[PDB]
């Protein structure tokens, strides 16, 4: 069966895009990984790397 | 080649030879190339020729 789809209907009858994003795990060693951010990086001074 | 638990590792590495013999002597590493993340199991392996 098909919509109507008119921008005259309510919020109830509105179409709606829907994203799903599903992890895995198990079965391949870290490929997807988030974004690792990083720092500017000095020299000659004793700090933590 | 190797098949370590989830990276199948690649060593290359190109010489001269110059003769027509046998293997030639001397020392030659091979360089990691790539680490390729694959978790699938291997135990048979092929030549692809043209
Ligand atoms: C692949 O090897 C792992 C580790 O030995 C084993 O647990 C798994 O059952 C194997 N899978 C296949 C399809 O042979």
């Amino acid at each position: 069966q098909s919509y109507g789809f008119r921008p005259t209907y309510g919020v109830g009858h509105q179409p709606y895009r829907v994203v799903v994003l599903s992890f895995e795990l198990l079965h391949a060693p870290a490929t997807v990984c988030g974004p690792k951010k990083s720092t500017n990086l000095v020299k000659n001074k004793c700090v933590n790397f | 080649f190797k098949n370590i638990d989830g990276y199948f590792k690649i060593y290359s590495k190109h010489t001269p030879i110059n003769l027509e013999r046998d293997l030639p002597q001397g020392f030659s590493a091979l360089e990691p190339l790539v680490d390729l993340p694959i978790g699938i199991n291997i135990t048979r392996f092929q030549t692809l020729l043209a």
